[PDB]
């Protein structure tokens, strides 16, 4: 068994992990009850002695409001008091409350909750963390759990899927702040981050959709295909990502270098052909981060069909792309692809906005382009921090001014490495 | 393109599609020290708590000194009008005296020289 | 961050506590006997932020009514909603304030003050979890003023971490009730910028220009004014009373808000205008100097930060369109060096009799041009010595009177500062 | 809670009182035995087990005369014969027998009975002392008991209502050596002091009053009523009060500078609109001290209007009057209006010469124009001490030539003080 | 301040003292009885001021009558009310004076002062508030001339805090009864300028030249001349005696009438001026009594108030009369003849109104004028005085008694003194 436990803090990872979950039941038949009329859903769902499928999953919000989505929403009965830890008072959109403040409070309950559930694990491969990098609490917390699980878990695997800010949904005007913290101090304690720009999925809901104004809701439908199809592989029986550590091989040669754009197709509002689907792998408006692959060389690159897909017309549509189109690798490493098909068909939220569809690709591609979207965010951090605007919310929950430059200069080195292999 | 299978499975199979080999062969915090930030933090968080509450309690005792000093006025304008008023009714009360006195001793010459008067007669 | 505990000092205080008590009770739908009678079930989701849950169904204000003269309680107990104050969280003394700061500060303010105190400590431990403090006063006379600020230094020594805001009403010779309000009001700046996070500056001198001007009222009236106060209270309280996207709670508004400590001074402003539209108008009223209760012209300044609340039905679409319109044509007056410095909310409950409602909350470095105003008329009065004996009298030194411009006339520098730093 | 004690000396001062506390009972529907068939007249009632209102007054006089017609006068009962208080001789229009010779021997029997009366209030606003300029008793004693009173009560409030002396209605020559003697001794002791010019109520009384030879009786029955406006502040709930220290506040600028000048209106013979009696307050007939505020600046306007007046007519009327370049303020006066508002309506006694009206108002302004009231009396003492007459008369009865100048000189400041706080 | 203790020493002083008490007794309606027979409340008020009342709901003249001469007090028992005065309070010696300043204050009027202050206590102790005295007296004589003053020195050492008040007659060659009354009055002023508070100028030259010039008396008597003396005692007592506005004193009289200690001495006018006993067929109008007060021709001391200026004016008007008609007639009288007041006292006349006339009079006034014109009275003795006094005429008769020649001098001295001090303020400038 290859048990892997999802860890889900903040509103934006809480939020999208209902997404997740309920997207999970419904492709493996779970009812909203924990009942179930391939074995391989048992690395995300446990059982009890009553034959209800528990996700392996623990919830942090500290804002009673979100977490109590989760203990009266639909697929309430499949969780258990001790996966949803609460409190009282959120970060206040604070990285330093978040990480020191609060983080100080809650690091060993929270902790002991993920104990209960790697004690139930025969194999735990790792970990699966969904949060935000503008939340105070998704940022703050975060972090200070990633350092922690280095420490309890050093030889485990451990996944992000990270939500990049984008101002259309902003909740706060420190997100810049909040985004460049947490990326330091994870940094060296995570092994592959999937970042999932709020403002690509926003474009992606309007155009593809015809969503005037996307809501959480939207998003999150969205989102919980693309995570969905990265994990397909480890809750079926699948070839291609069959564990955790598969990801940094195919896909991470660089420690640093670890954050992986994600492309996928097709998004239709509620039949297209391998080679069309697989064209739109290469499209930047179907990225889940704004930026340009022009602008970049590919280090690895692997693409994920799902549902009806015969290689014969993989390969074809491969052929077609190669010829017209430059995709230029690093020189030292191979230009091509590995390819992984898993029949499990595409599956969507009844009654949503997504329609069902035959066949679906997610292309996972480790490109230096993806530095863009660090660009971005290193500048509104530079243009607030020159004036030292608003940091006094940072300093008066303990944590050093310094804190501020000392990760910025981390951002500034991970801007140059991603120059330096894509020379 | 040089196609190379990787696995089959039950619910799919992998291969890798080789496009162009690399032009280039090869490729070119314990427990202790978190607990010891955080709980730095903290002791931050304290000693400036501890310094506005430092600043407040000066403010009071101002606050105190304020009204202690109003007090103090008061008392003194009073003790500054009782010695005023006590001055002056004595400095009053000597005039008035020695004015009667001298009418008194004026009228009393008159009356020893009316015994000069009367003696001077009998002489 | 849940409970608000609300405080009225002074006649100023009571008076536009009083009618935002009025006005906000009948959004959530409470009567003046405390009962709920209301349609919808956004107004009952959050109420227990202003008001505490009685035995009943009834729902009784968390106000604490103060004053050093005994008229106003009265008039407030004889009002339209006298009846749903709890009658033991009125504080009043016998002997007034003399319409001096000092004596509300010092003498008659200290011999009530702990009898205040004690009525805020009980509510205080009945709150879930304290959100922080809001205080109505006018800065003008002698209670609300002395006492109100010397209410908020006792508060913020007992609560040093919870969130002090203000409604704080700034005098004007246009509408005057003594002599002496450029001393009241100096004195009183000083403590708001030692003491408070967040200060909604209630000018006077501008809800009088926008009667006259606007709303063609010849001779107004403080019922005239107290309308214009209690449409913008309701406003900026909306994201604290009902529920939305942001889970809005003061120190939420005081992070986004204030990028340095001492300049936490909020111009507020309103449309429509209206005496006792459309979405491109409603943006461009919002942003108009008329509309401003302070008096000082935001085209005179730049805006550092801007938090916008829309209510009633309308497209968020064509709302967030506007505002993006209104930013990039008027650009230079806001400050480049803070990525996405104005932020818009929606709440779907419009204000009574309206349809259509905006309320603006800005942070401009305009806003000193109201603390020269009051600088000027202090040192006309100060350079002669005027009245100061009566203050001189109480116990104070000259030295409190120069620190306080002194201290006031920074704050003007300070605005300064940032209106002329560039990226 | 919050009582005025009013205090009454010499026979301006009582008489004064008279016309006072009549116009009180009737204005609160207080009986002449104290019985009464808004409890905010509690402030100069008291109250006894028996439901008798009492006024929290004394009554002084060194002669028995005036105060014996309180004692079997209308009101004989209203008053508890130990607040009526007579020496036997007067002070022969003398200062300094009403503060030493004479005033001595009855100051402590005052006091007490004064420290009785502040036995019996919760919260003591201060005092109202009334009282003439010229009387012997009235400047003499008047100054020895404002410093007594500072000393058994420290800076507790002390407000005066002076009657300024006029040849009309004299009673004695030596009226200017009296008027600057007290004025130079209470200098210190008083708050604020509310001046009447008795020349200037008898020419009231006759033009707006048509009274030939206007009698104390005339002359107090119009300054009962101003004095009525100033105190109803304080005995009815009106919309807007002012209390005993709001007027110290909003009108003394400096201490020596305490001296506001009264006006009213309407004055008529036995309805004009708010605008027209806030207008009449700023012409110079209806003042009640004989100066031209045109030729000066107001440094504080207290405008205390009752009856059937609105907020919206004041803040109407007020507004036009700051339009008016013959009403100068201070530079140093960004504004200098303050306003109360009662709304039970002026009340008249029954056989009077007033006219009962609906709103009335009375303006409480300090004006550097009051300077000339200190002048002509600066100049009165003048003529006669610069000859030294009658002055034999206060050596007698112990006191110094060097009080005389210390006291003149002391008016030279307070007139060159006004002229200072007028420049820009 | 109620009580006055009267005191009538010598003829002159029992005489016009006797005629006091009659015409106020009849203004308050007491018979020679001491029985109240009049009609008014007002007769009754201030009644105390003068009377003591005896049970038997009678009153008593608050009066003391002083003689060194036996028989002038059996003619005041024998004049109309003798029995009205308290038996007890007559002191008399038996011998007289013989016209001796000298014998009445320093040898028989000495032996018989004490008996003087016997009686002088005794109606002094049983005053309520005893305002002072009042003395009537002649100078030029030697019992109210001399035992007077020193009646007035005795009483001022035990009662030095009330107010002494004279009616003090002026001798005059035009009615002489010996030619050293320059002499005697010379005496008495040098007492009476150190020891009396006020003084009436009573000048028998100016009554005599009254009767003869003004009414027509070709030789006029006493009698003729007290009637001018007793209507002037009762006009400026009548502020004393009935009920008014200033509730006038005899000090406060005093304080605002003398500006200046030794200028105390009053200048008395009336009118109208009548012979005793005539009917006036025709009342005076108020323009009439005002014009005619001021008026030279009016004055009780021969001394013309258009030669020097008024201190200060005190005027009481009495009968029915509109005050406003009397006020404007006394300032316009002030307006128009601005030149004989001193411009240094603001208003220095006062005017009071009394509506109960005088007996025979619907309307009357009387004036009382602090005037520096005056010093031609006490010139006019100061010149007679000299005459003698070159030639030490008659100095043999008071040196015999016990005196120095530098008493004289001393006397003559101060007298002219005071003349230079009225004309010091005659002259000053404001
Ligand atoms: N895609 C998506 N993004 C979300 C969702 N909820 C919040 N976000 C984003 O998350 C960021 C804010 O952080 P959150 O994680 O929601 O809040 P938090 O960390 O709990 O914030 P605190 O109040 O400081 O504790 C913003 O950039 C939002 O746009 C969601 O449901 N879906
Ligand atoms: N308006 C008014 N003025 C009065 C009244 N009575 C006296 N005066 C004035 O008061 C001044 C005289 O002072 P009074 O108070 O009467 O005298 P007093 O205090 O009794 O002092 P003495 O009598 O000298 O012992 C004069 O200027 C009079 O005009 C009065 O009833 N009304
Ligand atoms: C929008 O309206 C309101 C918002 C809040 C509030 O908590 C809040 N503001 C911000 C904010 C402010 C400025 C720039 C920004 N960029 C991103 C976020 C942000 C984040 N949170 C409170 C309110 O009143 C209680 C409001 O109503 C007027
Ligand atoms: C007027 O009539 C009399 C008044 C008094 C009397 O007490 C008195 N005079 C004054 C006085 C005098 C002069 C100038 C003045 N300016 C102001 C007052 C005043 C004040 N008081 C006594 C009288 O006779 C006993 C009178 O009768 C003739
Ligand atoms: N906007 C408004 N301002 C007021 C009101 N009442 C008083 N003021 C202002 O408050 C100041 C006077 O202070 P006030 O509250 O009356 O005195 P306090 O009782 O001692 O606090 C002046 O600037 C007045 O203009 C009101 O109802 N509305
Ligand atoms: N006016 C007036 N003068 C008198 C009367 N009797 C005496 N004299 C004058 O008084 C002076 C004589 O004094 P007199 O009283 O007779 O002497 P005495 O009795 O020893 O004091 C002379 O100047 C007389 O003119 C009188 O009845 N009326
Ligand atoms: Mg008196």
């Amino acid at each position: 068994m290859r048990e892997c436990i999802s860890i889900h803090v903040g509103q934006a990872g809480v939020q999208i992990g209902n997404a997740c979950w309920e997207l999970y039941c419904l492709e493996h038949g779970i009812q909203p009850d924990g009942q179930m009329p391939d074995d391989s859903f048992n690395t995300f769902f446990s059982e009890t002695g009553a034959g209800k499928h528990v996700p392996r999953a623990v919830f942090v919000d500290l804002e009673p409001t979100v977490i109590d989505e989760v203990r009266t929403g639909t697929y309430r009965q499949l969780f258990h008091p001790e996966q949803l830890i609460t409190g009282k008072e959120d970060a206040a959109n604070n990285y330093a409350r978040g990480h020191y403040t609060i983080g100080k409070e809650i690091i060993d309950l929270v902790l002991d909750r993920i104990r209960k559930l790697a004690d139930q694990c025969t194999g735990l491969q790792g970990f699966l963390v969904f949060h935000s990098f503008g939340g105070g609490t998704g940022s703050g917390f975060t972090s200070l759990l990633m350092e922690r699980l280095s420490v309890d878990y050093g030889k485990k695997s451990k996944l992000e899927f990270s939500i990049y800010p984008a101002p259309q949904v902003s909740t706060a005007v420190v997100e810049p702040y909040n985004s460049i913290l947490t990326t330091h101090t994870t940094l060296e304690h995570s092994d592959c981050a999937f970042m999932v720009d709020n403002e690509a999925i926003y474009d992606i809901c309007r155009r593809n959709l015809d969503i005037e104004r996307p809501t959480y809701t939207n998003l999150n439908r969205l989102i919980s295909q693309i995570v969905s199809s990265i994990t397909a592989s480890l809750r079926f029986d699948g070839a291609l990502n069959v564990d955790l550590t598969e990801f940094q091989t195919n896909l991470v040669p660089y420690p640093r270098i670890h954050f992986p754009l994600a492309t996928y197709a097709p998004v239709i509002s509620a039949q297209l052909s391998v080679a069309e689907i697989t064209n739109a792998c290469f499209e930047p408006a179907n990225q889940m981060v704004k930026c340009d692959p022009r602008h970049g060389k590919y280090m690895a690159c692997c693409l994920l069909y799902r549902g009806d897909v015969v290689p014969k017309d993989v390969n074809a549509a491969i052929a077609t792309i190669k010829t017209k189109r430059s995709i230029q690798f690093v020189d030292w490493c191979p230009t091509g692809f590995k390819v992984g098909i898993n029949y499990q068909p595409p599956t969507v939220v009844p009654g949503g906005d997504l329609a069902k569809v035959q066949r679906a690709v997610c292309m996972l591609s480790n490109t230096t382009a993806i530095a863009e979207a660090w660009a971005r965010l290193d500048h509104k951090f530079d243009l607030m921090y020159a004036k030292r605007a608003f940091v006094h919310w940072y300093v008066g929950e303990g944590m050093e001014e310094g804190e501020f430059s000392e990760a910025r200069e981390d951002m500034a080195a991970l801007e140059k490495d991603y120059e330096e292999v894509g020379v | 393109m040089e196609v190379i299978e990787l696995n089959k499975a039950t619910s799919g199979q992998s291969w890798e599609v080789i496009l162009k080999p690399p032009s280039f062969d090869g490729v070119p915090p314990s427990l202790e020290e978190i607990q010891k930030k955080l709980e730095a933090a903290e002791e931050r968080r304290k000693y400036q708590e501890a310094e506005l509450l430092k600043h407040l309690a000066e403010k009071r005792e101002h606050e105190r000194e304020v009204i202690q000093k109003a007090i103090e006025e008061n008392n003194n304008f009073i003790k500054m009008a009782k010695e005023k008023l006590a001055q002056k009714m004595e400095s009053n009360k000597e005039n008035r005296e020695a004015h009667l006195a001298a009418m008194l001793e004026r009228l009393q010459e008159k009356d020893k020289h009316a015994e000069e008067v009367r003696k001077n007669k009998e002489l | 961050m849940r409970e608000i505990v609300h405080i009225q000092a002074g006649q100023c205080g009571n008076q536009i506590g009083a009618k935002f008590w009025e006005v906000i009770s009948d959004e959530h739908g409470i009567d003046p006997t405390g009962s709920y009678h209301g349609d919808s079930d956004l107004q009952l989701e959050r109420i227990n932020v202003y008001y505490n849950e009685a035995t009943g169904n009834k729902y009784v204000p968390r106000a604490i009514l103060v004053d050093l003269e005994p008229g106003t309680m009265d008039s407030v107990r004889s009002g339209p909603f006298g009846q749903i104050f709890r009658p033991d969280n009125f504080v009043f003394g016998q002997s007034g304030a003399g319409n001096n700061w000092a004596k509300g500060h010092y003498t008659e303010g200290a011999e009530l003050v702990d009898s205040v105190l004690d009525v805020v400590r009980k509510e205080s431990e009945s709150c879930d979890c304290l959100q922080g403090f809001q205080l109505t006063h006018s800065l003008g006379g002698g209670t609300g003023s002395g006492m109100g600020t010397l209410l908020i230094s006792k508060i913020r020594e007992e609560y040093p971490d919870r969130i002090m805001n203000t409604f704080s009403v700034m005098p004007s010779p246009k509408v005057s009730d003594t002599v002496v309000e450029p001393y009241n009001a100096t004195l009183s700046v000083h403590q708001l910028v030692e003491n408070t996070d967040e200060t909604y500056c209630i000018d006077n001198e501008a809800l009088y220009d926008i009667c006259f001007r606007t709303l063609k009222l010849t001779t107004p009236t403080y019922g005239d004014l107290n309308h214009l106060v209690s449409a913008t209270m309701s406003g900026v309280t909306t994201c604290l009373r009902f529920p939305g996207q942001l889970n809005a709670d003061l120190r939420k508004l005081a992070v986004n808000m204030v990028p340095f400590p001492r300049l936490h001074f909020f111009m507020p402003g309103f449309a429509p205008l209206t005496s006792r539209l459309t979405v491109p108008e409603l943006t461009q009223q919002m942003f108009d100097s008329k509309n401003m209760m302070a008096a000082c012209d935001p085209r005179h300044g730049r805006y550092l930060t801007v938090a916008a609340i829309f209510r009633g039905r309308m497209s968020m679409k064509e709302v967030d369109e506007q505002m993006l319109n209104v930013q990039n044509k008027n650009s230079s007056y806001f400050v480049e060096w803070i990525p996405n410095n104005v932020k818009t909310a929606v709440c779907d409950i419009p204000p009574r009799g309206l349809k259509m409602s905006a309320t603006f909350i800005g942070n401009s470095t305009a806003i000193q041009e109201l603390f020269k105003r009051i600088s000027e008329q202090f040192t006309a009065m100060f350079r002669r010595k005027a009245f100061l004996h009566w203050y001189t009298g109480e116990g104070m030194d000259e030295m409190e009177f120069t620190e306080a411009e002194s201290n006031m006339n920074d704050l003007v520098s300070e605005y300064q500062q940032y209106q002329d730093a560039t990226a």
